[PDB]
């Protein structure tokens, strides 16, 4: 191991990082996901299309919690994901054995923008292919965050990440509301999944995650059909 | 508790004369209330014009011993050319105080002859102090030998007597007499003796019993 | 081991015994315990003498480097310094050494003190060593910036033969050295024998 | 950029070392002869201006008191090799109570040269060859001593060599008028009439630097009145 | 292209062109003829100047007392390995306080040169060394090329035209060994004569050699006292 | 380009071509052999004689391991010598932290994770040397493992290495080698290797043959003169 | 090592012509217990240099290990060469005199015999790192039982015969079991010479106690 | 603690005790100071705990990885070797006793020591720990070489009963496990079952 | 390595920097930002560019961040760049707090931070921070002080300075309508809207496309105000009306 000292992403002439709109891209091309915010907590969402069934769809999982209040969502590449995912629950527990609290979810999202930063910035490494929906709970408030691979980061109220994202972003804009509940909540993330998800989305295929006063907790097939069935 | 250091015994004297050096040593090599060997020279001869006499802890002896061997032939190599007794005794002082803080438990006489055909015996210390006199004894019995040494050769505290320059004859008399005296008080000391005499005609080594006690 | 050195109006004079001791015995009566840095700087040896020996060497080689590189002799205070700050980041790791170094320089006549410990003193008058103490006693009773060549060597030679003669740790002879503006001239090399019949007849 | 510093040529040798030489004869023109009766240097100083000083313009230095230096090219790349070479002699000085012999300094001024790379050492190294040619006169135990240093570190004892703008050419002539047994008289006079002639502009006191070694003397640099003693029978 | 600018490439062939370079360097260096008896071993080079001012650099190195190498290529590279292998043979004297074999030195020189033609951004030693010594099982002649690959020989001749040497040394290897060192020399004078053309002359000014025997520490001879050597040597074949 | 140029890039199919001029090295290079049987591991290595003033087994391409393995090699003998010390100091650490000799499947496994870890990275070429190794235990028998440069280990109860490898192989494939006697084995490789040698192509030659079995109470040994000359013999005899 | 926790006692040597013959007992004692009575003192290096130890047994142990791996580098090598007894008495010296320098020694006084080229070498190191070569040697309290009657012995005849040698070492270590607390009344004793070395196996000495009966 | 092991023909019986004194309290009355470390090879431990636990620990991990690495199960030897290495690397600040006993294919049943300091060497009977001082003459006196099964585990648990009842830092109850081609079997002799000696009572 | 790499740390032909180059044309169509100084106080105006309606917006501000007690920064550029420059400039300031007990002089903070972003430009082999810094602050020795630095590690004091799109059509409006030494709270603040509406023509003067700060010194203590979107509001209304009535008296 050498390791190159020189930043493979450097700025173009018109200063544009096109390396990070090509990381952008692969993220459009990856999975579609949404986030959705309410008066009282997030909900993410999100499509794990595998091949065939021959795989078990069941044995792996997309949404991924960081603490008891704090999960997230990916659009791109799961490679990139795991490694991250698996720095911002170092950087969580780090701060938790530091400071003897949880962690702030905008104090969370700081970090991993910092994280894909010093990637984008640094030598040898190539840029993270993933756009990252973050819900977090604390002080008795919701928050979602938008991370995206050129390592800025927003609060953002819905968001939609993946194929068809722009009509997603205008669609949740339609069906959004300043003061909905987690029920409404629900009923919009799920049918913003199911208006773009290209292929008659089933329990399995739909797995998501919600975080308000009570912690995150990811819900189970049951009551995933169980809102599938209700909002139709 | 270790102990890094102990002392082997040994001693080492050199005279320089006007156109000679001798370095006599015995070749006692003890250890507390034992005689290991009756055969372990103290000097050790370097170039035809150098010869080294090293007493006191045995194994540093051997390893400087190895590290001037090894210093001269890096010299050599890049100078192409000899050390002289100035450069061996500079470079040997400059070696000791590598060690400053483990010292070498070791008394060292540099006897040669320089490029004007004068002898030149160098004493020095476990730190590296060096000086060029014309006589010097170390080690054991160093106590035992300079008064001597100081009255004959330096003609020290003397009336009535002219100062005749030694000839290589009066200075082996007297360093065999003045080891034959160093044996019997001495313990560290006899049963043999090795003598160096370097001159312009090479160095040449004698052998001589002692008090074998 | 005794020396002193001391400035007036004519340089500097630096003296010193040829006495070195191991322990109560004498190991050698022929030390050259003033040691020559350079053709105009000056050192001794006190405590330590292959320490004393080692650092005055490589304070000759930095300074010769120094006026090699700037075309200058080096200031007495700029070695002085650069040695002080050279045995100081050894403090406290078993060193004893102490030694005034003297010289001519864009200043006229400069005596500085530097020793194991760091302390880095100027001054008119120094003296360090077993004998010191008694040196003090004449050089201070004797001494005055106006003296002749001739008044500091003697008034040298006899403070140094009363340090001998009092202490038992010094001895031999006397190495005697004036430092004016050229450099340093060997006034003397005299025997502490010779010395106490000259001063009693 | 492509090519990297390690690199050779199809014929097999380093064409970074070529351009050393190269801008080895964009240097200033310097002119080393050793004699029985000791060693001299002198170089063009090759004046810009009137406004620059000629104290500040000097390419001969002292290693040693036995020892001058002659340097020709990137006289700002000399400068550190020529710290090195004094403090190793120093260094040498203070091990072995003698002064270093001429040869060892070139030796060691070798061992310098042509060390760096990009990645094949400490970090805080070198990353170019030096493109100086030193001409190292000096006095030791071997008489008077000059020694060529090539920056491709193939040091050689040479008895008289020109180098710098004017190298060939200038060097066949100075050993045409160059002798085996010329006194040091002679050797300054023939090499002051050689720059002479091959000055690419007229030269005088303020366009020369002549330095001298001798057996008895230490190193001395000719001042303006020697300089111009010497040059008026010439 | 682009399989000859760096160290760590394959070309298409099965070669390393840095290699190839390193090859034609030591080729392209100064003429030296190396050889040995039953008993003693004998280098003569003759030493190249870059003018007839020049007092033609000495190409023989003394590593040991035992040992002696000549070199043929880059100096710097030569001068490095030299000392490298001499910090080896004090090393193994003062631990083992034996000489160290030159079989074993060879080695350890060749794994040397092993390293540089993996490392990245690292160049081959562009100096071949011709290595005579002497220790308990004879003498030894061995040839360390650029290339990192060492050859043992009884007589080698590396440098610019070099073959005349080479079919010299071919044709009377069989009588190399049997013969003295008188003899032995003169072989070795005569093939670094026959490297030269005829107009030029092996002058005793510009050659020298490095000899080391069974009683006979490894010794370099330069102009004045190689004459005794050069003495009743044919003329220009 | 770029698909050629190092050996931590794959060609736009994901070949590793830096590997494939390796392997073209050690093709190219001369021939060595190595045959086990049921009492004894032999290996044949073809010296090319560059010139007659060379010493005989001068540059060996068969170097000893451990005290009990051979490594016969092929391509780069710089490159060979470094993996032979390489090999030797992994059977070091192995004795060091086990007490005991390294098994020759594990050693082949770890020397050839090694090279294939110097094929990996653009700071570093892959070897342009293949080896066989061969050893000989009271409770494993004997024992050849052949690694290539890229780094795969496998057991042979024969292979080549070189130009003819392939010509070696087929024409000694009328030998049950599994269960031979290694005195005549060796005849029987000094015949194959007579053969496959090209006198056209390389006029001057020589062999260096040695073996490791239980004939030499586990520990690898070169072969001695009597039965090289008979062996010698015996190959010019079938040169017919 | 800072403590030596389990110590073999002394190891005897001498040297006769054309080889040399070396004796330690078989006993490893953890202080004033013999824990271990059939354990090797004696390490073979090759077929012409053999080491016998005192001290601490891990650390000899060790220091065999070592040994043993770099005499197989050196055979592995196969130049026709092979490690003197003076090269391995030198190495030992300088492993030695490294080990202390690093405030870590080793706690074993070592006796090297040896025989090559028609020359019988006996090297004596300590874990201080002495090093000189005698014609008698002796470790540990040997130094102060045998050694003076090695010494005595050597002094009368210079050089004594093989068989000679044996029974000497035989009466020293008869001596040493009557007067050493750290002794066995059985030893194992080895020879190296021109042959190469041999190790005799177990064996025991002759014990006379005719002056207990003289107490009254 | 104390601990005791013997090889029979074709395998080894290994015995510990079963107390843990930090002074003189017991830190743990029942604790085991013999570890598999392989399904045929064992180590008693004894002297410092946390030594012995995190040696053990080490030994097993390198050990497995290694047995992994040859795809074929390990030797008492190599194992041996392996504890040596690491006892003697660390003899500073790791002050432990290790007996390493088992079977191996190659070899059969063997046993080896590594008390403090770091050594290896194979002893037919291997006794270890504070109280191993008080049973030397009993194995002495009582160890004839050929013995079975059956009888080598009487034995252990005779020697180790009087080691635990006259040593006070060695107590409890006795823990006995014979490994063999058969496998590896375990049992705790306790209170009763313990073989109890006359006493001199008057 | 040789073709591989991107040199971005090396000299140009023509001897300037085309990394430096393009940060700064990446700056000039990057948002916004705009210092001005009063004789009471500093005043910051920053535009805000991703102004979707799913933002959440509970930041304080996104631009405008506060370096440490006295100090206040607007950055222009890349905002991930940005963050962690901010941070930067935040522990250097605490670190001089620390070791003097004395808040960190402005010019102090800025030297500091342009010599970090030299060094980065003069090595390191990575792409430069395209983030131009404008530092506004307080201090003992001169008090109200506001500068602007370069990617390249250069920086200016100024009295009032713009970066972003329409630089030199804002600081003509600024050398036209400043009056030095004479400029207070309002008639800053005024001149601050008339560029954010100028500079900036396309999607004339939003409330929510920017965000407003001051920085003032009462009772000997530095406080820095974010104004409200009321505020920004109210400054809206003032611009028009001034407007309004200069266009009637046209």
């Amino acid at each position: 191991e050498r390791g190159y000292s020189f930043s493979l992403t450097t700025f173009s002439p018109s200063g544009k990082l096109v390396q990070i709109e090509y990381a952008l891209a692969a993220v459009a091309g990856g999975a579609p996901s949404v986030g959705i915010k309410a008066a009282n907590g997030v909900v993410l969402a999100t499509e794990k299309k595998q091949k065939s069934i021959l795989y078990d769809e069941r044995s792996v999982h997309k949404v991924e919690p960081i603490t008891k209040h704090i999960g997230l969502v990916y659009s791109g590449m799961g490679p990139d994901y795991r490694v991250l995912v698996h720095r911002a629950r170092k950087l969580a527990q780090q701060y938790y054995l530091v400071y003897q609290e949880p962690i702030p979810t905008a104090q969370l999202v700081q970090r991993v923008a910092s994280v894909m930063q010093e990637y984008t910035q640094s030598g040898g490494v190539r840029p993270f292919g993933v756009s990252l929906l973050i819900c977090g709970w604390n002080e008795g408030r919701p928050y979602l965050f938008q991370s995206d691979p050129s390592g800025a980061y927003f609060a953002w109220k819905a968001t939609a990440m993946g194929k068809n994202y722009v009509n997603g972003k205008t669609f949740l804009e339609k069906r959004y509301n300043e003061d909905l509940e987690l029920e409404d909540a629900i009923h919009t993330a799920i049918l913003t999944l199911k208006e773009s998800f290209e292929g008659q989305m089933t329990e399995d295929n739909i797995e998501v995650g919600i975080c308000n006063e009570a912690g995150f907790r990811r819900l189970t097939p049951t009551e995933v059909k169980d809102y599938l069935a209700a909002i139709a | 508790r270790f102990s890094p250091y102990v002392f082997n015994g040994g001693t080492i004297l050199a005279i320089a004369g006007e156109d000679f050096a001798i370095v006599a040593s015995d070749t006692r090599l003890s250890e507390g209330f034992s005689i290991h060997t009756r055969d372990s020279p103290k000097c050790y001869k370097l170039t035809d014009k150098t010869v080294i006499g090293c007493s006191g802890f045995h194994g540093d002896c051997l390893t400087l011993t190895k590290i001037i061997e090894a210093r001269l032939k890096m010299y050599k190599h890049s100078n192409n050319k000899a050390m002289t007794t100035g450069a061996i005794a500079a470079m040997l002082s400059t070696i000791l105080y590598s060690r400053r803080f483990f010292p070498y438990y070791v008394y060292n006489i540099i006897g040669g002859l320089d490029e004007e055909g004068k002898g030149a015996v160098y004493s020095f210390d476990p730190v590296g102090s060096y000086q060029r006199d014309s006589f010097k004894a170390g080690g054991s019995a160093s106590a035992m030998l300079q008064p001597l040494l100081d009255n004959q050769v330096g003609f020290k505290n003397m009336q009535n007597v002219e100062h005749v320059p030694l000839s290589l004859d009066r200075a082996m008399r007297l360093v065999k007499d003045v080891f034959i005296s160093a044996a019997e008080r001495d313990v560290y000391t006899g049963d043999a003796l090795r003598i160096c005499i370097v001159t312009k005609e090479g160095i040449r080594e004698e052998t001589v019993s002692l008090r074998k006690d | 081991t005794t020396t002193l050195a001391f400035k007036f109006r004519h340089g500097v004079i630096v003296a010193a015994d040829s006495r070195a001791t191991a322990g109560a015995y004498i190991a050698s009566q022929t030390v050259k315990k003033v040691i020559e840095i350079n053709p105009y700087l000056l050192g001794t040896m006190a405590g330590g003498a292959a320490d004393c020996s080692f650092w005055e060497r490589l304070l000759a080689r930095q300074c010769r480097i120094y006026e090699l590189r700037n075309k200058e002799r080096i200031s007495v205070a700029a070695a002085s310094k650069l040695l002080a700050n050279m045995v100081y980041q050894y403090k406290g790791m078993g060193l004893s050494m102490g030694t005034m170094i003297c010289g001519w320089d864009k200043r006229g006549p400069g005596l500085y003190y530097v020793d194991s410990e760091g302390n880095r003193i100027s001054g008119a008058t120094f003296s360090v060593g077993s004998g010191s103490v008694y040196a003090y006693g004449v050089m201070d009773r004797g001494y005055s910036y106006d003296l002749e060549v001739e008044q500091a060597y003697d008034l040298a030679r006899r403070a140094i033969y009363q340090a001998t003669y009092r202490d038992a740790y010094s001895g031999g002879a006397v190495n005697l050295y004036h430092v004016r503006e050229d450099g340093w001239i060997r006034v003397s090399s005299d025997n502490v024998a010779d010395l106490h019949e000259k001063y009693s007849g | 950029y492509d090519r990297g510093v390690n690199t050779f040529s199809p014929e097999g040798r380093l064409f970074q070392v070529e351009y050393a030489i190269e801008a080895i004869k964009l240097g200033s023109t310097a002119i080393g002869i050793q004699t029985s009766e000791g060693v001299c240097l002198a170089v063009e100083k090759r004046i810009t201006s009137p406004l620059m000083e000629p104290s500040s313009i000097e390419k001969i230095v002292e290693i040693d008191a036995h020892i001058g230096c002659a340097m020709s090219g990137l006289i700002a790349d000399a400068k550190t090799l020529i710290d090195k070479a004094r403090v190793e002699t120093q260094n040498h000085w203070f091990t072995y109570n003698e002064t270093m012999t001429v040869e060892s300094v070139t030796q060691a001024v070798s061992n310098l040269a042509l060390q760096f790379g990009e990645e094949d050492a400490d970090p805080g190294a070198m990353s170019r060859p030096f493109g100086v040619a030193l001409l190292f006169g000096g006095v030791d135990e071997k008489g008077p001593q000059l020694f060529h240093m090539d920056p491709s570190g193939t040091f050689v004892q040479c008895d008289a060599r020109a180098i710098g703008s004017a190298s060939e050419g200038a060097q066949s002539s100075l050993q045409e008028v160059y002798h085996k047994s010329m006194t040091l008289k002679e050797a300054i006079k023939s090499s002051l009439i050689i720059l002479k002639q091959v000055m690419e502009e007229k030269l005088n006191a303020t366009n020369i630097e002549l330095a001298t070694v001798q057996p008895g003397q230490n190193f001395h640099m000719f001042t303006k009145e020697e300089l111009e003693e010497v040059i008026k029978d010439i | 292209n682009q399989y000859d600018n760096d160290v760590t490439v394959w070309s298409p062939q099965g070669r390393i062109h840095q290699i190839e370079y390193a090859m034609e360097a030591v080729k392209q260096g100064s003429a030296t003829v190396g050889l040995k008896s039953k008993t003693h071993a004998v280098l003569v080079a003759l030493k190249r100047a870059q003018s007839e001012l020049a007092a033609h650099q000495k190409k023989i190195l003394h590593v040991d007392n035992h040992i002696g190498i000549s070199i043929a290529g880059l100096t710097a590279d030569a001068r490095l390995l030299c000392n490298f292998m001499r910090q080896e043979c004090l090393d193994s004297r003062f631990v083992f306080d034996r000489p160290l074999p030159v079989s074993r030195l060879v080695s350890l020189i060749g794994s040397k040169t092993q390293i540089p033609t993996q490392r990245y951004g690292r160049r081959p030693y562009g100096v071949g060394l011709l290595i005579a010594g002497y220790d308990d099982m004879g003498p030894h002649i061995f040839q360390t090329c650029p290339s990192a690959n060492y050859f043992d020989c009884r007589a080698m001749s590396i440098g610019a035209r070099s073959q005349s040497a080479r079919t010299y040394l071919e044709r009377h290897m069989s009588e190399f060994m049997e013969c003295n060192l008188n003899e032995l020399v003169k072989h070795g004078l005569r093939a670094l004569r026959e490297t030269l053309p005829a107009e030029q002359d092996l002058t005793t000014k510009n050659v020298s050699i490095g000899i080391v025997g069974k009683d006979l520490e490894f010794t370099i001879y330069d102009d004045d006292d190689v004459s005794p050597f050069l003495e009743g040597l044919e003329e220009r074949p | 380009t770029g698909y050629d140029l190092s050996a931590s890039t794959f060609s736009p199919d994901g070949r590793v071509f830096q590997v494939e001029y390796a392997m073209k090295a050690v093709e190219n290079s001369s021939t060595a052999i190595g045959i086990r049987c049921k009492d004894g591991v032999v290996f044949g290595v073809e010296k090319l004689v560059l010139s007659k003033l060379y010493e005989e087994g001068s540059n060996k391409r068969l170097f000893n391991v451990d005290r009990h393995v051979g490594m016969a090699v092929a391509g780069l003998l710089a490159d060979a010598r470094s993996l032979a010390d390489i090999a030797r100091e992994e059977a070091s650490n192995f004795r060091s932290n086990f007490g005991y000799n390294i098994p020759l499947k594990h050693l082949a496994d770890r020397v050839a994770m090694y090279v294939h870890a110097y094929t990996l990275y653009s700071a570093v070429r892959p070897f342009g040397c293949s080896f066989m190794l061969g050893s000989y235990s009271v409770n494993d028998g004997a024992q050849l493992y052949m690694i290539d440069p890229s780094g795969v280990s496998y057991g042979y109860w024969g292979c080549a290495i070189g130009k003819a490898r392939q010509a070696a192989k087929t024409e000694i494939e009328k030998l049950q080698m599994k269960e031979m006697t290694c005195r005549d084995i060796v005849k029987e490789v000094a015949k194959i290797i007579y053969i496959v040698h090209d006198e056209v192509k390389d006029k001057a030659f020589e062999l260096e043959l040695s073996w490791v079995g239980e004939l030499t109470n586990g520990r690898h040994e070169i072969v001695p003169k009597d039965i090289r000359e008979e062996a010698e013999k015996y190959a010019k005899e079938s040169l017919k | 090592t800072q403590n030596p926790m389990v110590t073999g006692t002394s190891v005897l040597g001498v040297k006769f012509e054309g080889g040399v013959v070396i004796a330690a007992d078989m006993l490893g004692s953890y202080g004033s217990l013999a824990r271990f009575r059939n354990i090797s003192r004696i390490m073979r290096v090759n077929n012409s240099t053999m080491l016998g130890a005192s001290g601490d047994y891990a650390d000899f142990q060790y220091l065999k290990q070592v040994l043993g791996q770099m005499v197989i580098d050196e055979e592995l090598l196969g130049d026709g060469h092979s490690y003197s007894p003076r090269a391995i008495h030198s190495w030992l010296t300088r492993a030695m005199y490294s080990r202390r320098s690093k405030m870590n020694p080793l706690w074993n006084t070592m006796v090297i015999g040896g025989y090559a080229d028609g020359e019988s070498f006996l090297g004596y190191v300590d874990m201080l790192g002495v090093a000189y070569e005698a014609p008698s040697l002796a470790t540990g309290y040997g130094a102060y039982l045998a050694q003076p009657l090695l010494r005595e012995v050597l002094e009368k005849q210079p050089v004594l015969s093989q068989t000679e040698a044996r029974d000497l070492v035989e009466r020293c270590m008869r001596v040493l079991y009557y007067r050493d607390a750290r002794s066995y009344n059985r030893f194992q004793i080895a020879t190296v010479t021109e042959k190469g070395v041999e190790i005799e196996g177990p064996l025991s000495t002759e014990t006379n106690w005719d002056i207990a009966h003289m107490i009254s | 603690t104390t601990i005791m092991a013997v090889q029979f023909d074709g395998g080894v019986v290994l015995g510990a005790d079963s107390r843990t004194t930090t002074g003189s309290y017991i830190a743990n009355r029942v604790t085991d100071k013999l570890t598999p470390i392989h399904d045929r090879i064992f180590c008693c431990r004894s002297g410092s705990a946390a030594d012995t636990q995190a040696v053990a620990d080490a030994v097993t991990y390198q050990l497995g990885f290694h047995s992994i690495e040859l795809n074929e199960p390990p030797l008492v030897h190599t194992a041996a070797s392996l504890f040596k290495e690491m006892c003697y690397r660390y003899r500073e600040d790791l002050m432990a006793g290790i007996i390493i006993a088992g079977w191996d294919p190659q070899e059969g049943g063997q046993v080896y020591s590594v008390p403090m300091g770091g050594m290896m060497v194979r002893q037919s009977f291997a006794i270890g720990g504070s109280g191993s001082s008080y049973i030397y003459g009993y194995v002495d006196a009582t160890y004839r070489e050929g013995m079975t099964k059956e009888e080598c585990l009487q034995f252990t648990a005779n020697a180790l009963a009087l080691a635990m009842e006259r040593d006070g830092s060695s107590g409890g109850v006795i823990r006995l496990a014979a490994i063999a081609e058969s496998g590896v079997e375990r049992q705790v002799l306790l209170g009763d079952q313990i073989p109890k000696f006359a006493v001199a009572t008057l | 390595s040789r073709r591989y790499d991107s040199r971005t740390t090396i000299f140009s032909p023509e001897g300037r920097l085309y990394q430096v180059e393009y940060a700064m044309e990446a700056i000039g169509h990057a948002g916004t930002c705009l210092g001005i100084l009063a004789n009471d106080g500093v005043l910051l105006a920053a535009e805000r560019r991703n102004i979707h309606k799913l933002l959440d917006e509970v930041f304080f501000s996104e631009k405008i961040y506060k370096l440490n007690e006295d100090m206040a920064c607007s950055v222009a550029g890349i905002t991930s760049d940005a963050n962690v420059l901010t941070n930067e400039l935040r522990l250097i300031a605490q670190r001089y707090l620390l070791q003097y007990q004395e808040p960190i002089p402005c010019e102090q903070l800025v030297t500091a931070l342009c010599d970090i972003k030299q060094a980065y430009t003069q090595f390191g082999g990575k792409r430069p921070f395209g983030v131009s810094l404008l530092y506004i602050g307080w201090d003992k020795h001169y008090g109200f002080q506001l500068y602007q630095s370069d990617p390249s590690g250069n920086y200016g004091g100024w009295k009032a300075t713009c970066i972003g799109n329409n630089s030199a059509a804002a600081v003509s409006m600024l050398k036209q309508d400043y009056k030095e030494g004479e400029m207070t709270l309002k008639s800053a603040l005024a001149l601050a809207i008339k560029v954010l509406n100028k500079t900036m023509d396309v999607s004339k003067l939003s409330a929510e496309k920017v965000e407003i700060a001051t920085l003032t010194r009462e009772n000997g203590k530095t406080v820095i105000r974010v104004l409200k979107q009321k505020e920004v509001e109210q400054l809206i209304k003032k611009h028009e009306e001034e407007e309004a009535k200069a266009e009637r008296e046209k």
